[PDB]
């Protein structure tokens, strides 16, 4: 099975691509991806600098009282990078990266690869970097021995109290083992609006890079192994590599005065050309279709639901109806098929529970704050995430809760690292190269 | 101020050594061990199955059996009415903290007029919280058809404003206020106000019989709901449209204050459960600084009280473990006013030496005020036998002296960490000097204790303020838990603060039409003791006579 | 293809369903009605905007973007507004998830709901009252059978009026006997309005039947479509047989 | 069988589609509701914050109010009497499932013998049991000067004693004995004993008070903490030894069983609460397969009213949510014999067509007897308008026809997993009959129902008997747990087991010493909603009169 | 587990479920078909050996796999789905008692936190069992490390210290 791989301008940037170079145990960029997750962090010193300066530590509203401090983090962060990189580094010649950003507010700390490595909680890069953050204040701004408890809460917040870093200034796209809903969660758990923080609002890339963290999850979880790898190989190739420019292509000519129904039925003729499905028997006037290739007509069928959500939220500039697009797309995409839709039933299935607490009392939200690990959004194996992604990407300006709200952080430091920000080139070409 | 209970509780003089024992008439002296025979039998001749039989195993009271003098108050009680199980003033006021959720009404505002396009208006306002006070106790407000709760059992659940914004404070109705200056002192107020700045917020206190039903987890989703029914409500939207989840978001997490935390696997709880509540958030909830401004000893004593009770007694003694339990590792530290003669000597002690709360934090101080008090209250143990003879186990004795050096060493520097750092050394001192400490894991906390203090590392350090019993130290053992929201207290209280680690939970737990009255705990026990306290969720309505 | 059916019911679901099909106008309702009927703005003031427009907005370096045209109240930042639909069981022309599916082919940048006593679509705020009219005055809508409300739902599963109308416990239509019409009094929250907005004219139990999209046995009995029936059980089996293994 | 109580409630026919509204006086036409309003004046003329208040927002009653027959009874009753707040016998349900812990005796015994040196016989283990019914309630029975819980608030505590070694069995007092040969028929008795096998257990039920105060996972602590102080006692070893933290850790973990297990970090909670409590459980919680071993619908019927009150009422209405709740969520499946109506008759066509639990599972007996019963239960209330309008929400519907057909291919295979796969079926047809299904998000599970059904992945598969609110799909949504339990029930009953996934927790639960009676929650909960069930837990005594 | 459906552990039976089949017997069978489930390349380190006449299975997957994951135990997952794959269509198993293998490897999970009264089994087990952030190498049983070194005293005192100060 080869498919070609296309950039987000719709141009050719690789061959017949062997399905099974896309495996995140076969290609090297997601397994540094993976690697460049573990080792990431992010450190806001003016958060911090701002928590000790008015004894507001542990997040929430909390004060303690007489316990103010004024030391100067900022203007020190030149300094307190350079002490970091001292207690962090393995080897001269290894890649640890200590850079302040943005004057010195914030800090991007990368753990030598050589920490990771030997790492078992994917997090763990959080407490590392932050415990040289708490270390380097200390001895750099003079820090009183009976005052400094104040800045280990001041970067960690109510650790060990709370089971997070509660109201701390430390951040990572993971986040606590202890939060997941099951095994290999953790590449799941992280926000859509981390997602497309990180990307930039580019609306390509942020489907890739839902789609790729998903997909290693679904690889991690054992959902892509045995008689199910090539369900999710595929299905990962035409979702967020943009396979055979499927989802550009279509969107490319939906993209004026389309719809979600004419998407669903550019999907049927398009497997309908390409002999991916067929005619099963012809009821009184409606024809029933079978498939000749179930993975692929899946990869099919959720390539579509991509681009049926580009094409509908794209038009409205407003993410929210994502859910309602997830559903519909499925819902309709079956009633004129006679086949399952993406994930058999359960693409569909997340867009229901999806679009009811997106539009309710009882929980959820708008759609950014949602994740792989989200109780609401856990049940589709890795296809309706990246579908999510592209939504709050187009999203003009009319959630309460943006990237800009949720995952600011992220997406100033994050967004500076250029695997995460664009992850299709380095991918594909990592594919291209293990391909050989 | 231990002798008056010391001579009623003895025969003998506080002095003597000595006394008669096997001479009481065994378990059958007591009013209340009586009583609860009584009910067994009853309860074995309708049931069939044996229950409680005072011949099974020890013989209580071949001693004496003590009775209590509630520390403050004139009233003796026995041991058994103390227990909380026994007492409803103490499940009361473990029910108003877990029935509390606090919701921030910014954001929610903003969803209002950016997304939805109505205006907020202190007119609106009002409206809203007389519809939110039709619907957190279980009133309907949009569908037809709805069944309804019995106000009738839920007589204490309501809703009130918090806000540091003034101008709105005085055009809400005074029924639906919280008013920072009317039940707080005037500097006291100020601090406050300032603390909170022009942000408003929520308190929802959900029915009690909620809390008996379910759990504290329950309490945040019940504030969420009924608050996103009422903004629906009152401000005309659709009843379920895409913003709507705005306000499940802001309610449930985004702007959300819980009087506790989640814990971990081992002890898997949600929130508001009494172990994810930390020590100055449950100093906070007692409202002793409110009345007793001027006497830092009273403020810090009185939060012990509450602390002890429903970490050693209602947390540790149930939760964690349970069956008889643990009244008097708790009752060692609020009874018989011994902690009560220690602390204000202590208090008299720094208030000589250094200032109140003038003293910088160092080694010298701790090693001086811990040292002094901790001797003085060994010292008390040894010259009255029969203090010795109330309080027998070490565990509380301990508890006793270091809560008493603790907190002086906070009155001296007025910060929790030194003061903590001397509980830390008068434990250690009272190991050589009786060679002894408490029971078997009684010492794990004080022994890691010195190191863990003033640590800074992963799960090591943190200010005591905002410590707890998920602190890995504190989670298991008696006799500590309390005693440090006392400390922190104590150095709160010495520097004149209004409160100790959060402005919005204290002005929330100041309010009146709480059932427990938080101002003094101490009195309200022995309301309870005494049988004589009214707690809510009681089931008398919809059960036959 | 749209729907699979052998039946009446089945065929008005792919009539509804399909752009090409004229949907038949019974009313004729001016907007400045339908803007007083989903009552967000006065008809006379202009749009409220959640957004600034794009036209004068830092757009982000996107491909996707410049492949999709906006539609024109995402071009002026429009805030999104809804309206919600109550259809009777009892032969009402359009049922929810019907009316989702119709949506989803008709119109652009549609966000909705379909549950069983409401259905909402939620969209730009001037695209709205433009897709509400198409909704309101064609053979889709009816004023006894079908009801406007936006809170307060109950009604659908309910037995009719003695006047033939569905139940309204907010009373937001009115039947005015002295033209034969029915009007609305109210808006679609319950706010009482300045003048009654005429809707009427509701058609008799035979008009409904010959264009309802409700399975019922006392019309067209689910039962009796044994094609929709065969279809429905074709998409669980391949379903239960995918999920336990895609195939081979 | 829903003709009497259509009738009661409408008119008009069953079968006529044209009524009056408008015309009932609003609010007050509901006896119910007016003693609501009664008491919120009361209260707010005490307290000073408004309470319930009718003529906020929706004016309920614009049509006629129900009352509603619980099913298998002759009892009418407003809607506001069956919400669980509101009914005693509900709540005694909950407080009775979430106070039980059984606990493994083995190797405790082991341990006495092996480690302690001490020997094991049934004279000493009654004189245990007398003992541990001391201790459990909170009685003393080592250490002097101990406080003790007043009995009068546990009489509902008391341990029991499971063995299917039968030989040990009758040498156990007849009083601690839990005999599962007189509480149960010849058949399921001697399959119960050989399920359980010559292995022995310590079935104990806390005192409910204490689950009103505390958690569930407090049961467990309580169970491991008395049970240890009573083998103390009774085998004088040692107060505080080595080996009796094996009892500690045998108790705790090794030999324990909790009617629910712990939840994850969104949905945090400890052991015994409602959503780690499975289906196959909940329905070995349910007696009626004790007393109507050949009527397979009762049973089944039985189990759904128990699970949508617990898991619906209880737990997503309350835990999970909040405010006013899913009453009729629960209810649909419940009162007016509507669903017992469907079941009987989708048993009457399997009991016709294909034998009772005499069909292969295959995909042609579900696509037959799922659409045969759906269609039927869809007939039913387009016939009958009256059963529309009664059931006037489509998740209820949905819930019902599923419900009916689920069990009903149950009933011809006898395997819960062909059942749930006809529960997905129907609703998918109750789908395109309608044009709706139930709420928003009523369908997330029934649209990954299909393919999750059979699937063996990760968080995929898995047999209903072992699903539960935890089942990552399950997790969210009315109108599917308690339905759920019924398909395992109806599975297992058709087949005649006398259990459905758990042998103990069923003996245990047929003890007659329990408050709830667990053979007939639907009588119970009708004798709820009269005000005529005597609860548990009140505190009656330690308050004032 | 499978031959008198005791799944889900501590006590639990489904009744009228058991199912007949021979694992241990086809041990070798099994085996084979998870090595090819498992690998990634020809020349890696994946060994999958039977142990104990068939009673036993040890499953190391491939460097290839680890390298990608973030949870430390998923491994198990992997593995664990190998069996249950491999255990259906080696036995033969019919798809409506599948789920039925599913429960014997894998316990009561998802319902419960955990592979209750599973077949499965790692030096590491769940991270939501987790005290704190990197508690994961702390989370194994001194028993566990005396079993694993044989009762050898010097080399227990050893795996016990270079696993906590890691
Ligand atoms: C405001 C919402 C949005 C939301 O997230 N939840 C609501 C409201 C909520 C409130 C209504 C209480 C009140 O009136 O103050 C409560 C009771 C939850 C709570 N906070 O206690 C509830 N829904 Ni609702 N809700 C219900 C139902 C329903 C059915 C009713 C259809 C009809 O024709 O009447 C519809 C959904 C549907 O169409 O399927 C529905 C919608 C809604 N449901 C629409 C309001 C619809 C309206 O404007 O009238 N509920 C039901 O169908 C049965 C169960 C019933 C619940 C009460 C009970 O179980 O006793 C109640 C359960
Ligand atoms: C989704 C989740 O909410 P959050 O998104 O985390 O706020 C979850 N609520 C629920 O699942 C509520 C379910 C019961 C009410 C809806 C019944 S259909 C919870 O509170 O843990
Ligand atoms: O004797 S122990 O120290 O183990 C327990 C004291 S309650
Ligand atoms: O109207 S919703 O489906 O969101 C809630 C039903 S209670």
């Amino acid at each position: 099975d080869t498919v070609d791989l296309y950039d987000d301008r719709g141009n050719c940037v690789a061959e017949e691509v062997p399905i099974e170079v896309l495996s995140p145990m076969r290609n090297e960029a997601i397994q540094s991806i993976v690697n460049d997750i573990k080792r990431t962090v992010a450190v806001d010193l003016e958060g911090i600098e701002n928590a000790l300066q008015n004894a507001t530590v542990g997040g929430k509203g909390m004060k303690i009282p007489g316990r103010e401090m004024d030391v100067d983090i900022v203007d020190n962060a030149e300094a307190i990078a350079d002490e970091i990189e001292k207690m962090i580094r393995v080897y001269q010649d290894d890649d640890t990266n200590v850079e302040p950003m943005y004057d010195g507010k914030r800090l991007l700390v990368q753990l030598p690869s050589e920490r990771v490595k030997v790492m078992a909680d994917p997090y763990s890069g959080t407490l590392q970097a932050g415990m040289a953050v708490v270390h380097a204040i200390i001895d750099v701004c003079e820090v009183d021995m009976w005052d400094a408890n104040m800045v280990k809460a001041a970067v960690f917040g109510r650790y060990p109290q709370t089971i997070d870093y509660f109201g701390g200034n430390v951040a990572s796209m993971l986040d606590v083992p202890m939060k997941q809903e099951g095994v290999g969660y953790a590449l799941r758990n992280i926000m859509v609006n981390h997602i497309v923080a990180a990307t930039r609002k580019n609306t390509m890339q942020a489907v890739c890079l839902a789609a790729t963290l998903q997909q290693t999850a679904m690889f991690e979880m054992g959902d892509a192994l045995g008689p199910f790898e090539r369900l999710h190989l595929l299905g990962y190739a035409y979702q967020g590599l943009n396979a055979d420019n499927m989802v550009y292509d279509i969107v490319k000519k939906h993209g004026k005065e389309g719809t979600v129904g004419t998407v669903v039925r550019e999907v049927v003729e398009r497997a309908l050309e390409d002999g991916v499905i067929e005619v099963k028997e012809e009821l009184p006037s409606f024809k029933v279709y079978k498939a000749n290739d179930m993975d692929l007509w899946n990869a099919y069928a959720a390539a579509g639901l991509v681009a049926a959500v580009m094409v509908n939220q794209g038009a409205a500039r407003a993410a929210q109806g994502v859910s309602a697009t997830i559903l519909y797309y499925n819902d309709l995409l079956e009633y004129e098929t006679g086949l399952p839709g993406v994930d058999f039933g359960r693409a569909e299935g997340t867009a229901v529970g999806f679009s009811f607490f997106s539009h309710s009392i009882y929980g959820g939200g708008g759609p950014g704050i949602f994740h792989g690990n989200h109780i609401v959004t856990r049940h589709s194996k890795g296809f309706a995430i990246p579908p999510v992604a592209a939504a709050m990407a187009l999203d003009a300006g009319t959630q309460m809760f943006s990237p800009e709200v949720t995952s600011k952080l992220i997406g100033d430091v994050f967004g500076e690292i250029d695997e995460f920000r664009e992850p299709m080139k380095y991918i594909t070409e990592a594919a291209a190269e293990e391909a050989k | 101020l231990f002798m008056k209970a010391l001579k009623e509780k003895f025969e003998e003089s506080p002095e003597e050594k000595y006394t008669k024992f096997y001479i009481f008439g065994g378990w059958k002296q007591s009013e209340r061990k009586k009583e609860f025979k009584e009910w067994a039998d009853k309860i074995v001749e309708e049931r069939g199955v044996p229950h409680y039989n005072p011949d099974i195993g020890v013989p209580l009271g071949q001693r004496k059996l003590m009775s209590y003098q509630v520390s403050g108050t004139d009233v003796f009680v026995e041991g058994d009415d103390l227990t909380f199980v026994n007492n409803a003033a103490m499940q009361q006021m473990w029910d108003d903290i877990r029935r509390t959720v606090i919701v921030g009404m910014d954001t929610a505002h903003r969803v209002l007029e950016r997304r939805l396009g109505k205006e907020v208006t202190p007119e609106t306002i009002n409206e809203y919280m007389e519809t939110l006070n039709h619907a957190l106790p279980g009133g309907a407000v949009v569908q037809e058809h709805m069944v309804e709760i019995h106000p009738g059992l839920t007589w204490d659940c309501y809703a009130k404003i918090i806000t540091g914004d003034l101008e709105l404070a005085d055009e809400i109705d005074d029924k639906f206020l919280i008013d920072i200056e009317k039940l707080f002192p005037e500097e006291q107020a100020e601090q406050l106000i300032k603390a909170i700045g022009n942000r408003t917020y929520q308190v929802c206190r959900m029915p009690t019989i909620v809390g008996h039903v379910c759990d504290g987890a329950t309490m945040y989703r019940w504030a969420a709901m009924q608050i996103a029914m009422s903004f629906i409500c009152a401000y005309k939207i659709a009843a379920g449209e895409a913003a709507v989840s705005d306000f499940a978001f802001a309610s449930k997490h985004a702007e959300v204050i819980n009087m506790g935390e989640m814990l971990p696997a081992r002890r898997a709880r949600g929130e508001n459960e009494p172990g994810g509540v930390p020590f100055g958030v449950l100093a906070d909830c007692v409202q002793t600084m409110r009345k007793y401004p001027d006497d830092p000893a009273k403020v810090a004593l009185e939060v012990i009280a509450a602390g002890a009770m429903l970490y050693d007694q209602i947390w540790l003694g149930s939760y964690m473990s349970g069956g008889v339990g643990f009244t008097q590792y708790a009752t060692a530290v609020y009874p018989d006013n011994i902690l009560d003669d220690y602390v204000y000597y202590g208090l008299e002690y720094v208030e000589d030496k250094y200032g109140i709360a003038e003293a910088e934090p160092s080694m010298d101080v701790v090693k001086d005020v811990a040292t002094e008090v901790t001797l003085y209250g060994l010292e008390q143990y040894e010259r009255y036998p029969a203090a010795m003879e109330t309080h027998f186990g070490g565990s509380q004795r301990a508890a006793v002296c270091a809560a008493a050096a603790g907190c002086s060493t906070a009155f001296a520097t007025g910060h929790a960490q030194a003061g903590l750092n001397g509980w830390y050394l008068s434990q250690i001192l009272h190991k050589e000097g009786q060679g002894r400490l408490g029971f078997y894991g009684y010492a794990l906390q004080d022994q890691c204790g010195a190191a863990n203090s003033l640590s800074v590392r992963s799960d090591e350090g943190l200010p005591l303020e905002l410590r707890g019993p998920n602190y890995p130290n504190y989670a298991m053992n008696v006799g500590h838990l309390g005693e440090y929201a006392g400390i922190v207290q104590a150095a709160h209280a010495a520097r004149g603060d209004a409160f100790c680690v959060h402005p919005v939970i204290k002005v929330a737990f100041a309010d009146e039409n709480l059932v427990f009255d938080f101002t003094e705990p101490r009195k309200e026990f022995a309301k309870g003791a005494l049988r004589e306290f009214e707690p809510a969720g009681e089931r008398d309505l919809i059960v036959p006579a | 293809f749209y729907y699979p059916g052998e039946t009446d019911v089945a065929e008005n679901r792919r009539k509804y369903m399909n752009p090409n099909y004229e949907l038949k106008k019974l009313r004729e309702i001016p907007d400045e009605d339908i803007v007083r009927l989903m009552g967000h703005r006065e008809p006379g003031e202009e749009y409220p905007s959640v957004h600034p427009p794009l036209e004068e907005m830092e757009e982000p370096e996107c491909p996707i973007r410049e492949l999709v045209e906006p539609t024109e109240g995402a071009k002026a930042g429009d805030r999104i507004r809804y309206i919600q639909f109550t259809d009777s069981v009892y032969f009402a022309p359009i049922h929810p998830y019907i009316r989702a599916r119709m949506y989803m082919w008709r119109y652009r940048g549609v966000d909705t709901g379909s549950l069983s006593g409401r259905q909402i679509i939620e969209v730009r705020e001037r695209d709205l009252e433009k897709i509400a009219k198409e909704l309101l005055e064609t053979e889709i809508f009816d004023p006894a059978r079908s009801g406007v409300r936006g809170a307060t739902v109950h009604g659908h599963a309910l037995r009719l009026d003695e006047n033939g109308l569905m139940l309204h416990a907010l009373r937001r239509y009115r039947l005015n006997e002295e033209t034969g019409e029915v009007e609305y009094v109210k808006d679609q929250v319950g706010i009482e309005l300045d003048e009654p907005i005429p809707v009427g004219a509701p058609a008799d139990e035979d008009d409904l039947k010959e264009r309802t999209t409700i399975y019922r046995i006392d019309g067209t009995p689910y039962r009796e479509d044994e094609e929709l029936l065969q279809v429905v059980q074709r998409i669980h089996e391949l379903r239960t047989l995918a999920g336990y293994r895609p195939e081979e």
